[PDB]
């Protein structure tokens, strides 16, 4: 009853990665189908491939000629290798699971597994040339110009890293309200940067205590930044 | 071979109203037709199997309709939770190929929310590295669409700024946008005013925050 | 070549409840399957494991045949892999299930005007049930610290719950009556058989 992707990294154009969907709570038996379905990043999904336990065969996307190769490793982890990567296939990779069965009609026996119930977190799949980096903090610092109506605005500011993706917590999850954190964009210099905000009393500066938690797990990179009025 | 063409790319409509997606198969799919609710950084949620079933645990305002090569999925008494991405998904039997349509975007409309403007200048330990940021704030704001103009010395600048938009807030309907301005500590010690004009729907007329470096 | 009485199942007065699900075991016969999944009375005929058509040109060491009645929108619960309240805690199917799920509308025969009472299911249980497995326990169940001595209480409740089966309920909540098939083979003599 769940379904968990791993083998997701930064890895240069042109090698071959595998992916790995390891199911708990069920078997691989002969009822299940699964599928490798892909989402660039802002984009709608893909189905890659699929594996039908049924039948012990496979089935393949157009665009994929030969470069995708889906196998069941073991009877509760499936397997995806994509070779000769590119830039086009930078994306989130999900492992999702259908229910296969039979129906009989005036052509004869149909097989259907029609919809994807099960899905996985997903793991993301980054090809470039660059080289993973981790983010530098700086404080955006809760001055008179960013308090309005009592209410002051903080923040840090998360620049200069790659690959995604990064994690902003406040006050190690004990402060959620008034919080925003903005989406990453992707910097002229090939890396992305990342802001984090939240709105807060103003008669709290001088009182409450205000740290994010920047989190870089590419890198390894944990950083707790103290932000205080200026 | 089959194609599924998902539209509008957005639809929208204020809280209890009722938003319209429409998905067309390239050839007929009989019933089985696929729904799905996707929030981002999740994986995508099943809604409607079979064009019309509901999924348990679905409330009924998700309504899934249509058959050969038209469907339609119909959310009405809208809720602010609504707000995300909705896709079609077709399966075609004699292919066993799965068709995903392009997508749609759910927009929980509300009343004109002006945008609360804040300046932050760059810190002093960002300086040392050689880089200055200046970030200006959007907060709390609908529609979306928000034109944000920074001025050095009233000096409009332009190729050295990026945005970002949080998604629609799930308790406010609101959008909150960050402006970030790049520059190296060079050009940052060139000048003295930094500006952060900003045009809005709900603004009679362009606001303007800015600061002066080195005063505080 | 006795035949396998099929119709002893699906054309019975009456029907267990899912909790007690009744089973048969369809032995020494030749089954036409033929005249089941061509019946236009099914609204769900769905086989698993094995396509209709070899149905009759296989053979097979035991069949079973599971009778019960649920409602409407529950009859997607039985199919290997499902969850849902039915398929926790009253019938649950192996993921390598083999066999075949038959169910059609029983609103005329299971339905009265004030309601039908009479079909019961399982709303608690500690553990999912395990797949093939039958619980009759009826005992008062705890879902609370407090303890309890057979006594309906504050975190004392009834486990088993009546359907209100009525002609003017929707469809999702109309009865349905659902047979299914499991075709299982040992290393015993084939038993049941179809043609060819
Ligand atoms: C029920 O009885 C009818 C009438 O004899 C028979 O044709 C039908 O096959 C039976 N239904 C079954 C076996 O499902």
């Amino acid at each position: 009853q769940s379904l968990e992707e791993s083998g997701g990294d930064l890895v240069k154009p042109g090698t071959s990665l595998t992916l790995t969907c390891t199911a708990s709570g069920f078997s691989f038996s002969h009822n299940y189908v699964m599928c490798w379905v892909r989402q660039a990043p802002g984009k709608g999904l893909e189905c890659v491939a699929c594996i039908y336990f049924g039948f012990g065969d496979t089935y393949y996307a157009s665009w994929a000629k030969g470069r995708i190769t889906i196998s069941k490793t073991s009877s509760t982890t499936v397997t995806l290798q994509m070779t000769s990567l590119t830039a086009a296939d930078t994306a989130t990779y999900f492992c999702a699971r259908a229910l296969g069965y039979y129906i009989y009609g005036d052509a004869g026996d149909i097989y259907i597994a029609d919809y994807f119930k099960l899905w996985g977190p997903g793991t993301l799949v980054t090809v470039s040339s660059g080289q993973p980096k981790a983010p530098s903090v700086f404080p955006l610092a809760p001055s008179s110009k960013s308090t309005s109506g009592g209410t002051a605005a903080l923040g840090c500011l998360v620049k200069d890293y790659f690959p995604e993706p990064v994690t902003v917590s406040w006050n190690s999850g004990a402060l959620t309200s008034g919080v925003h954190t903005f989406p990453a964009v992707l910097q002229s210099s090939g890396l992305y940067s990342l802001s984090s905000v939240v709105t807060v009393p103003s008669s709290s500066l001088g009182t409450q205590t205000y740290i994010c938690n920047v989190n870089h797990k590419p890198s390894n990179t944990k950083v707790d930044k103290r932000v205080e009025p200026k | 071979d089959i194609v599924m063409t998902q539209t509008p790319a957005s639809v929208e409509a204020a809280v209890g109203g009722t938003v319209t997606i429409k998905c067309q198969a390239s050839q007929s799919i009989s019933k089985y037709l696929a729904w799905y609710q996707q929030k981002p950084g999740q994986p995508p949620k099943l809604l409607i199997f079979e064009a019309s079933t509901l999924e348990s645990g679905v409330p009924s305002r998700f309504k899934g309709r249509g058959s050969g090569t038209e469907f339609t999925l119909t959310i009405s008494d809208l809720e602010c939770a609504d707000a995300a991405t909705y896709y079609c998904q077709g399966y075609y039997y004699s292919s066993h190929s799965y068709v995903f349509g392009g997508g749609t975007e759910v927009v929980v409309k509300r009343t004109v929310a002006a945008p609360s403007v804040f300046i932050f200048p760059p810190s002093d330990e960002q300086l040392k590295s050689g880089t200055a940021s200046v970030v200006c704030l959007l907060n709390n704001f609908y529609p979306r669409e928000a034109k944000v103009q920074w001025k050095v010395d009233n000096a409009l600048q332009s190729g050295n700024s990026q945005e970002s938009v949080t998604e629609q807030d799930s308790k406010d309907s609101t959008y909150s946008l960050s402006s970030t301005l790049t520059l190296s500590k060079a050009d940052y010690e060139k000048h003295k005013v930094y500006a952060c004009e900003v045009t809005h729907q709900g603004l009679s007329s362009p606001v303007t925050k800015s600061f002066n470096r080195g005063e505080c | 070549t006795n035949l396998c009485p099929f119709g002893e199942v699906f054309n019975a007065t009456r029907f267990a409840s899912v909790y007690a699900w009744n089973r048969k075991r369809i032995s020494n016969c030749v089954a036409d399957y033929s005249v089941l999944y061509n019946s236009a009375s099914f609204s769900t005929f769905k086989c698993y494991g094995v396509s209709p058509t070899k149905l009759n040109d296989l053979c097979f060491t035991n069949v079973y045949a599971d009778s019960f009645v649920i409602r409407g929108d529950e009859v997607r619960q039985i199919a290997p892999g499902q969850t849902g309240k039915i398929a926790d805690y009253n019938y649950k199917l192996p993921d390598d299930f083999t066999g075949c799920v038959i169910a059609w509308n029983s609103n005329n025969l299971d339905s009265k005007v004030g309601g039908n009472y009479n079909y019961l299911y399982r709303l608690f249980r500690k553990s999912n049930l395990k797949p093939f497995e039958r619980d009759i326990s009826t005992e008062i169940y705890q879902a609370g610290s407090t303890p309890c001595n057979g006594v309906e209480g504050f975190n004392c409740y009834f486990p088993l719950q009546s359907y209100g089966f009525q002609p003017t309920n929707g469809v999702g909540y109309q009865p349905y009556r659902v047979v299914v098939l499991s075709f299982e083979l040992l290393h015993a003599p084939a038993t049941v058989c179809g043609p060819k």
